[PDB]
């Protein structure tokens, strides 16, 4: 059974901490959100076939350009995410993270993601983004993205509903397999 | 105050999981190649010190005195900044354990072979040795963001939370800044505020010099050493015609521009700083 090391990468707004909590525990939105995610290594199955995923978090590293790349060595598959409600985390996936992430590793699969699908829809987000002359980002921009990247899958998902959640993963481990 | 209880919580929890980690690599892929019975690879026989950098000196800091530290504002969450500013001059030891990781992982990867992931067979473990070594990284990047989420349920004028913060920002920013030092090629003295690329720089209390990111014939990225400036010449604007930041008896002739707003209030700040600390 092979071993799949995946690691997730982004903005601090995009809620990396909060997908890999919901995806790796029942019961998901509980009272407090932890801020701290430890490294995750867990037997998961695709396709009827299994594989020991591990799962490496990277919130706090955001500001630190040469501390990130120290977990990237030896990484099989990258989720790139991006909240589909801040314009800035989208636009930092083409000038931040996939120019870092393909400088280090420049052979492994991008997934990229766009996270809190469940706040596209809701009407305060929308006019506080419209206040600043800001649109969520849409499917279509997504996928472009994707493709103007590279990313072998776009996906988006949301942490709070569940909605897409593990599909990601699959497409992840699919990625490398 | 729930939401405080949390907070702290979390901090204590955490500490204790990470002492518990770093007891736990030493116990095991540590003590394998120092003292195991099975063959250790040639290409990193007597080498721990490379592999695990000062971590038995990150597990005494932690352990002898922090994680005490830190049970001891248990119940005193609005004072827990405190302690960070108290024992701000040991988490400099997290500067030669970042220092040192690139080396660490490229002895693993070139000359370790499978000797650590049998180990892990072994022993059970569902941590990696990667996995390990990576943590006192990730540890000292998580401390801001306790903090951070500790000062939002705070109000202004109580804490030492704020000061606790300002040097746990500062401690991963100076890791950070001498990863970058290290790639200088070409060029005490004094200690690094600042770098960051212009049309990169490093700012010193004394100097200041230019450089510029190239690659080796080996193929290495690193910064060509092109020029370097003494304390004196400062030109301070802003504005330009409706363009990011470029800034400077004096002439045009002195350029330079950075990316944000905010990135450029910093160097101004910081320059003037030591040019009354020179004088």
């Amino acid at each position: 059974m092979q071993a799949i090391k995946c690691v997730v990468v982004g903005d601090g707004a995009v809620g990396k901490t909060c997908l890999l909590i919901s995806y790796t525990t029942n019961a998901f939105p509980g009272e407090y959100i932890p801020t701290v995610f430890d490294n995750y290594s867990a037997n998961v199955m695709v396709d009827g076939k299994p594989v020991n995923l591990g799962l490496w978090d990277t919130a706090g590293q955001e500001d630190y350009d040469r501390l990130r790349p120290l977990s990237y060595p030896q990484t099989d598959v990258f989720l790139i995410c991006f909240s589909l409600v801040s314009p800035a985390s989208f636009e930092n996936v083409r000038a931040k993270w996939y120019p870092e992430v393909r400088h280090h590793c420049p052979n492994t699969p991008i997934i990229l993601v766009g996270t809190k699908l469940d706040l596209r829809d809701d009407k305060d987000t929308i006019e506080k983004l419209k206040e600043k002359k800001l649109t969520p980002i849409t499917y279509p921009q997504g996928l472009a993205m994707a493709k103007e990247i590279g990313a072998v899958k776009y996906l988006e998902c949301s942490a709070l509903t569940q909605r897409g959640l593990k599909t990601v993963f699959d497409e992840a481990i699919r990625a490398v397999l | 105050a729930r939401r405080k209880e949390f907070i702290m919580a979390e901090l204590i929890q955490t500490e204790k999981a990470y002492v518990r980690d770093l007891r736990e690599c030493m116990d095991t892929y540590l003590w394998e190649m120092t003292s195991g019975v099975e063959e250790i690879p040639p290409g990193i026989v007597n080498k721990e010190l490379i592999i695990f950098g000062n971590m038995q000196e990150i597990y005494e800091f932690h352990n002898n005195i922090f994680l005490k530290e830190l049970e001891k504002y248990e119940q005193l969450p609005e004072d827990v900044g405190h302690c960070f500013v108290t024992w701000a001059d040991k988490f400099q030891m997290y500067v030669t354990y970042c220092k040192n990781k690139p080396d660490s992982t490229q002895l693993i990867l070139e000359h370790a072979g499978s000797y650590f992931d049998e180990i892990q067979q072994r022993h059970g473990l569902a941590n990696s040795i990667s996995s390990y070594l990576i943590k006192p990284v990730q540890r000292i990047t998580k401390y801001q963001l306790l903090l951070k989420e500790l000062l939002t349920c705070c109000e202004e004028g109580k804490g030492e939370i704020k000061d606790g913060l300002e040097v746990m920002l500062s401690v991963p920013k100076r890791a950070n800044d001498a990863m970058h030092l290290s790639m200088l090629e070409g060029f005490s003295q004094g200690e690094l505020i600042l770098q960051e690329s212009f049309q990169h720089l490093f700012l010193f209390e004394m100097s200041l010099v230019f450089s510029k990111e190239v690659k080796d014939s080996s193929g290495r990225s690193k910064y060509l050493y092109k020029s370097k400036l003494f304390t004196s010449e400062l030109g301070v604007t802003e504005h330009v015609e409706g363009d990011p930041c470029k800034f400077a008896t004096s002439d045009n002739k002195i350029v330079l521009k950075a990316s944000s707003i905010e990135n450029k209030q910093d160097w101004i700040k910081h320059i003037r700083e030591v040019i009354q600390e020179r004088t």
